């Protein structure tokens, strides 16, 4: 016949941000994962026009600098030491992380809340006679 | 062969409780004429940096807008773009059309769209309510 | 009438409403995680509550 | 405020937030944002809010 | 007796307004916004039905 | 599941997540403009719903 002549996007498994699919072993590429941040990176690539690569963080850590080694770990250490390109994950924007890398504007604002159970019917008892 | 080898206006608007005038505002001068949230915020920024400032007031009363005809930003946005001011510490909404002309820091106070009601009380009288 | 009113709706409410309710009582306990920025937030807080 | 006859109900509806304005290409904007982050982590914003 | 029971049944009816869907569910109590601003631009350029 | 909890009260502090980029990167400002464009169009609230 005719013979011829001759962007790293890191995150962590968190619900509902990054969740596993059903046939995750039967898929390949970037279609194996799904969730909030997957569609977020899809919207970023739609409004910016660039190829992406959905990768998984190795240590499973968010970010911390030891007082002895002075080395950041997790996706923070991936962005500082050049192991990754951009991180799309719920990573808390702090002052100590601003000194090494940058951040965008907060798309999702939040705070500290109170988790209590739903009030079921409790037995009133002896107080029911004069309730 | 090689190369050429070489070798503060703060603007705001009168809004409560952010910027409010003092009671004896005519009896003082300088930056101490006013008070509120943003005055204390600017004093804390000057404490954490160490640069003297100057509190100015925007004249037109407009926050910031660009007309489709003139293409001219008004208010404190026009002061920052056309150099009439140096820095703005004021409750201005960080939008997409304002990021491309001037920069912004990280948001310090988040908020949202609220609902205001009449807040009804349980004004239940006595003898007038028994014959209900 | 009032006993029928209590038996009708049965809209029981939650005992805790505001953030100061944890300071107001001590019967129902409350806790945070052993490590994280939440413990630093409660530790380095300036509010007396 | 007086006469104390109103109240706020429900949660927030959108993602709104105020920040410090600075000119584009200003060299002094980054220490301003660092001071904003320091005042946020120090909780002084909550103190002025209260 | 039955009428007082009915009035006390009325007395523990529907909770006050707490969401935008509560505003959409009623039509007796009207509502408004400011005549100009990005608040009105939020509703004018909205996509949520 | 089991739909047996609930959350009450207002938020206690100002927390927020955003897109992180290394320092001195040219992509950070267009990514931030894309984030602001997604925020103003309400697509973030659509994905939240
Ligand atoms: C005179 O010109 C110089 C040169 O542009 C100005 O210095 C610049 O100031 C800006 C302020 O943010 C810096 O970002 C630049 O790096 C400076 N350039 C240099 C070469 O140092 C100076 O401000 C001008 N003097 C004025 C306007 O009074
Ligand atoms: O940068 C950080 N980002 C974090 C992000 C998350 C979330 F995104 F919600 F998963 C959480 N979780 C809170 C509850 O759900 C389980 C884990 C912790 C984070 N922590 C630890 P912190 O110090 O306690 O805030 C960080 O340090
Ligand atoms: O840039 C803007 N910044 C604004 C800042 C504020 C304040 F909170 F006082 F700082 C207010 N107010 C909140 C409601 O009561 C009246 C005053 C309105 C603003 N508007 C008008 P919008 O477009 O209707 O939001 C702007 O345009």
């Amino acid at each position: 016949k005719m013979v011829v002549t001759l962007v790293v996007v890191t995150t962590i498994l968190e619900s509902p941000y990054v969740m596993m699919k059903k046939n995750h072993e039967m898929l390949e590429g970037n279609e194996r994962y799904e969730g909030y941040c997957v569609d977020l990176a899809a919207e970023i690539a739609k409004h910016c026009g660039f190829k992406y690569k959905l990768t998984i963080v190795g240590d499973g850590k968010y970010g911390a600098r030891d007082a002895d080694t002075k080395i950041w770990n997790g996706m923070v250490g991936e962005l500082v030491y050049g192991k990754a390109d951009i991180a799309i994950a719920p990573l808390t924007i702090t002052l100590v992380r601003e000194e090494v890398i940058d951040f965008s504007k907060p798309f999702m604002s939040l705070g500290i809340s109170i988790m209590i159970k739903k009030p079921q019917k409790s037995k009133p008892g002896v107080f029911s006679f004069l309730d | 062969y090689e190369r050429f080898v070489p070798f503060i206006v703060v603007t705001t608007i009168l809004e409560s409780p952010y910027v409010m005038y003092k009671k004896n505002h005519e009896q003082l001068e300088g930056n101490e004429r006013y008070e509120g949230y943003c005055v204390d915020l600017a004093y804390e920024i000057a404490k954490h940096v160490r640069i003297k400032y100057k509190l100015s007031i925007v004249g037109d009363g407009k926050y910031g807008a660009r007309d489709p005809e003139t293409k001219i930003w008004n208010g404190m946005v026009g002061e920052l773009v056309y150099g009439r001011a140096d820095i703005a510490v004021a409750p201005l909404t960080i939008t997409l059309v304002r990021e491309e002309v001037i920069d912004f820091s990280k948001p310090f106070m988040s908020l949202g769209i609220s609902i205001m009601i009449k807040k009804p009380q349980k004004s239940k009288p006595g003898v007038f309510s028994f014959l209900d | 009438a009032n006993l029928a009113a209590f038996l009708t709706v049965e809209r029981m409410v939650s005992p805790i409403e505001s953030a100061e309710d944890l300071s107001k009582q001590t019967e129902i306990a409350y806790g945070t995680l052993d490590s994280g920025s939440t413990k630093e937030f409660f530790r380095r807080s300036k509010i007396a509550v | 405020r007086k006469p104390c006859d109103t109240m706020k109900v429900g949660g927030n509806l959108d993602s709104k937030g105020y920040g410090v304005a600075t000119p584009k290409g200003s060299a002094l904007g980054t220490p301003v944002n660092l001071a904003v982050l320091k005042l946020s982590e120090q909780g002084i914003l909550d103190k002025l809010k209260n | 007796t039955a009428n007082l029971a009915a009035f006390l049944t009325v007395e523990r009816m529907v909770s006050p307004i707490e969401s935008a869907e509560d505003l959409a569910k009623q039509t007796e109590i009207a509502y408004g916004t400011l005549d100009s601003g990005s608040t009105k631009e939020f509703f004018r350029r909205s996509k949520i039905a | 599941k089991p739909c047996d909890t609930m959350k009450v009260g207002g938020n206690l502090d100002s927390k927020g997540y955003g897109i992180a980029t290394p320092k001195g990167s040219s992509l950070g400002a267009a990514v931030n403009l894309a984030v602001l464009k997604l925020a103003e169009q309400g697509a973030l609230d659509k994905l939240k719903n």
